């Protein structure tokens, strides 16, 4: 079962230098092409460049001719992508791709994505703020409970509901940036009578900042 | 005038029926797979035969029945001129793209290149394709079906598919599985058909 | 370089309907006896998945509901059943030159019945109060279309600076939307008012949802 | 008796070039890799010709000069005579083992017989192996590097190789190997070379 | 990578009849060709026949024609081979080979054998005795132990010492037929320090009988 | 029935020399445009193994040292080197016709340097004693070549029957025997004597090796 594993997430401060990892396990790495096509946030794909760590033959687009640097690593089974003379343009989702006879012009699979973002905004730990019906609870025949994740930066933040046991009715509401910060919600229905005869929480994970934030709601 | 031109008549017979002799070796086991020398045989005939045929077609063009015969010699004659010189220029073509006789053989129009220990082996091919599969089967390499010595999954990491027109596609290795025994599966994928020539 | 072009730039189909895209090509596609044309589809959060490859041939691991069509200088991707879990962005790529270029990108809609919004209002915590402010939140569960708006209101008094509108992608089981609308204001001037409502607004119905508290209960 | 013999001998000459225009267009184009037209039109000439061969080398054979182009052109004769049947022969076994139109082509000497869905496909072979290999390549089967059509590792379990003498090589499915993708190795060890024909 | 598995020991009365079963792994079964080469105790190797389980085909030799049948089992991946009408002549080990490739000519991987006894001896376990230099210890430069294993029937037995942590000096002698019964020594040396200061034993496994004795030996 | 035929059935090599093993066969072997012979190893206790096929190629796994010859009406095996471990029995067959026969089998052994045997008698144990009997054992270790015989007397009456000999096969380090004489008796004619010796002879000294012992002092 061929794979593609990337890095985590990266951010680095305008005019510095990041460098992608994408490693395969499976099969061998040194007669198989990389495809790093580019995705910016609100745009489409975009190729970049192709490498063979065979030889070392690397190819470009032209548009990424000097902004991107390709390298690969037979010994440890890995490539990789230096990007220097970082912008606020910069700022995308990387893929890497690969066939699976070893070609060049055809992607079977692909990798998880590598989030860049470039900003000189420092990592803010999210807060977290219980959301509960205090008016009267609206105890009708459903009754939903929601979780505030606001001020944090930068993306992405993983919002589950007791270790991912309650997957039924979940909606996670995308962020949006306000002042240099992201505001996330999440709403969760229950049964009225779940509720609150077990204590439902929501987990928040914060890699950028290290903030693991367990934060359980309870009536009014 | 009488018994002469018969003897000539007779000799010319003869002379055809050895012609047509020639014509059937040729055509029943003169080839590249049958019989290399009936194979160089056949080429040397063509290639010496070619120019005759030009000769032989201005010879009955400055001669003429009437001006019919002479324009359908002069058509011929163009025509064959046209067909040898084509051939030349394909055969030169292919000869610049590999290093290779099989260059000037009309029964194969693809070739392969492939060097396994420092020699460029070259076998004929018959289509193009986008990915050409190998075996190893205990220590034989059959590349497309052509067995070409003794190899293990460690092969040579570049194959190159010249043609008549253009058409130099590069392959690289890819997708190397192995088994309890000593046979592959490695094959080669296209992934560049510029930078003709070498 | 090769600009390719997708039309329409977004479909929208009723479920059990098929889907038509095509991707057209500034110059030829196909090259000496092969074409290179690849279909692609991309869920919000995952990495793109191919389809057919080559314009005509099927993906491994792809249901045989994808098919292709057209031939060196237009590409048809045609999905003959639609599925709830159908809905992403499909895109259109070529590998006939170095500049491997994509194409602009189709957002699939799937046109199911519509359903009136779930209206649910929560005030604000007592730990944003004693962090230092105090923020509202409606949200808008379980609704179809996307067309639809939220309107605040305080004591009578309608408000247009503060909200925050964050529209989640489509379900891929019942095909719906979800959004929220959050109200994030200073504590002190919080409780300078009284009622605290959210209207919400469809095309379902003439008559607005409200959910309505004050602070002299909770 | 001047100008006719020179009027005939000037269209022996346009005879003669016409007929090395056909020469020279089956040797240089008439193949069955090549041009199946051609290739069917250089069958007929040859089937055709042989015949007439024969009648040319027995009408040399009963004029003569002297005793000694007789003794040649009756050698002549009884070779071209011996090659004629000696094809039939081998054409008719060919035909017997198998049932394809190749059995008839002087280019193939080694013919395969692999049924896929139903149809027998005959592809031409090059050498006779123990063991030949097949890979898929995302489901297009290349038995020997021949394209066969679309299918995957669930292959025919049984391979038939005929040859001009005898040699009905009986081969077995065999080493099944996958990958990721829809490719696959599994080849053919012969393990009977009788019970000729079918 | 490929391997063959047999069962175990077989002891039939004559007359009767024995299925010996060979089973593969780690290759499709269904492709690949059987040999069943036997070889009797004093003699060499004796092909007997092939089988082929993707299309049920066999061939034999002639000599074991009707002797052997040959059956095999695609949906449990296991070849099997009758034995009818056994005699004292047919008392020998089977083996079965196949090749990588899935050939029939060629035969590369074979089992561990299996040992068929054609007798109307009644199992017997074996009676294990201590073996110690009795007159004086010889306590000389190097001193020597031995293990007998008398009186059991039929073969084999394995004989180990300590669980097998003392493979230095051993020499497992073969045993010989006396009156239906087999009588096998073995003998292991020691350094005069290490004996007695740990009490060495050796040990007995009868699978025939189920008879497993771990006997110590200890001086006089 | 192709009759194969080895010769010779036995050979004995010194160690670094090199080994020749000739198979020869009743008629023509090789096939029509291929050999189909074959060379097998195997050791005692274990199943054969194969060193090469159609008679000029080297099974994967198998030491290089291995190399064959002749050409459709001999075939010879050839070790340049031999090793400690190249002891076994060395085994031929065809696969041309119907019928596989194997070679009559040729066993290879090492020319070594004469070792002293070392002589040990074992008295009797109480535990056979209380069962019913009583057997004497004589281990002979550590010695070469294979021809040795041991002479069994009590109170100098040389006895013949009783004694079971069992000698090992060569081993692959050392490269030399092993060989156990017992003499099973009653135990009330055990008891019946006085002296139990064990005397035991060889090719490397004139001198027999004398092991002795009495039951007055056990």
């Amino acid at each position: 079962e061929v794979q593609l594993q990337q890095s985590g997430a990266e951010l680095v401060r305008p005019g510095s230098s990041v460098k992608i990892s994408c490693k395969g396990s499976g099969y061998v790495f040194s007669n198989y092409w990389m495809n790093w096509v580019k995705q910016r946030p609100g745009q489409g794909l975009e190729w970049i460049g192709q490498i063979y760590p065979g030889d070392g033959d690397t190819n470009y687009n032209g548009k990424f001719k000097g902004k991107a640097t390709l390298t690969a690593d037979k010994s440890s089974s890995t490539a990789y992508m230096q990007l220097s003379s970082l912008t606020s343009e910069d700022s995308a989702v990387y893929f890497c791709a690969s066939g699976y006879l070893g070609e060049n012009y055809v992607m079977d699979f692909w990798g998880q994505g590598t989030s860049v973002t470039v900003s000189s905004a420092k990592t803010t730990p999210p807060s977290v703020y219980p959301l509960a019906p205090g008016s009267a609870a609206q105890t009708n025949s459903m009754v939903t409970l929601g979780c505030l994740v606001k001020g944090y930066f930068p993306e992405p933040v993983t919002v589950t509901w007791n270790s991912g046991s309650l997957s039924s009715g979940v909606h996670t509401f995308p962020a949006v940036l306000q002042s240099d910060l992201y505001t996330l919600s999440s709403s969760v229905t229950v049964p009225s009578s779940t509720w609150p005869s077990e204590t439902v929480t929501c987990n928040v994970a914060h890699p950028a900042s290290s903030t693991k934030v367990d934060k359980k709601i309870v009536p009014r | 005038t009488v018994e002469e031109l018969k003897k000539l008549l007779e000799q010319w017979n003869l002379v055809i029926g050895f012609l047509f002799l020639t014509w059937i070796c040729l055509l029943q086991f003169a080839y590249a797979n049958r019989n290399r020398f009936l194979y160089i045989i056949k080429l040397i005939f063509l290639w010496l035969l070619w120019p005759v045929t030009l000769a032989c077609f201005v010879l009955a063009a400055v001669y003429r029945i009437n001006w019919i015969t002479g324009g359908i010699a002069i058509a011929m004659a163009c025509l064959v001129g046209l067909m040898w010189l084509s051939y030349f220029i394909a055969s030169f073509r292919l000869f610049a793209r590999t290093r290779s006789m099989w260059s000037f053989n009309p029964e194969t129009n693809i070739l392969l290149n492939v060097p396994l220990h420092g020699t460029i082996l070259t076998r004929p091919l018959l289509e193009s394709e986008l990915v050409i599969g190998a075996v190893i089967l205990r220590g034989h390499l059959r590349i497309a079906g052509h067995h070409l010595g003794r190899c293990d999954i460690k092969d040579l990491p570049k194959e190159i598919t010249v043609a008549t027109s253009r058409t130099l596609s590069y392959y690289k290795l890819g997708a190397s599985q192995r088994v309890a025994g000593d046979s592959g599966f490695a094959a080669y994928s296209r992934y560049r058909i510029g930078n003709y020539k070498l | 370089d090769i600009v390719l072009t997708q039309s329409p730039a977004s479909l929208t189909v009723s479920l059990g309907q098929r889907a038509t895209i095509s991707c057209r090509a500034s110059e030829s596609v196909d090259s000496f006896g092969n074409s290179f044309m690849h279909w692609y589809q991309q869920k919000p959060g995952q990495p793109p998945k191919l389809l057919i490859y080559r314009a005509s041939n099927l993906e491994s691991g792809i249901p045989a509901r994808f098919s292709g069509s057209g031939s060196r200088t237009d590409f048809t991707l045609t999905i003959n059943p639609v599925e709830a879990d159908d809905v992403a962005t499909y895109y259109c790529q070529q590998s006939s030159e170095d500049p491997y270029t994509f194409g602009g990108g189709t957002k699939l809609e799937i046109k199911r019945a519509d359903a009136a919004p779930t209206v649910s209002i929560f005030p604000p915590s007592s730990e944003q109060l004693t962090s230092g402010g105090a923020s509202v939140v409606c949200f808008l569960n379980n609704f179809y279309p996307k067309d639809i708006n939220v309107k605040w209101k305080i004591d009578g008094s309608e408000r247009q600076n503060g909200v925050l509108n964050s529209w989640t992608d489509q379900d891929s089981k019942d095909s719906t939307y979800s959004m929220s609308s959050t109200l994030t204001l200073t504590k002190d001037e919080y409780e300078r008012h009284n009622s605290y409502t959210c209207e919400a607004t469809h095309k379902t119905s003439t008559s607005p949802i409200v959910k309505s508290f004050n602070r002299n209960e909770c």
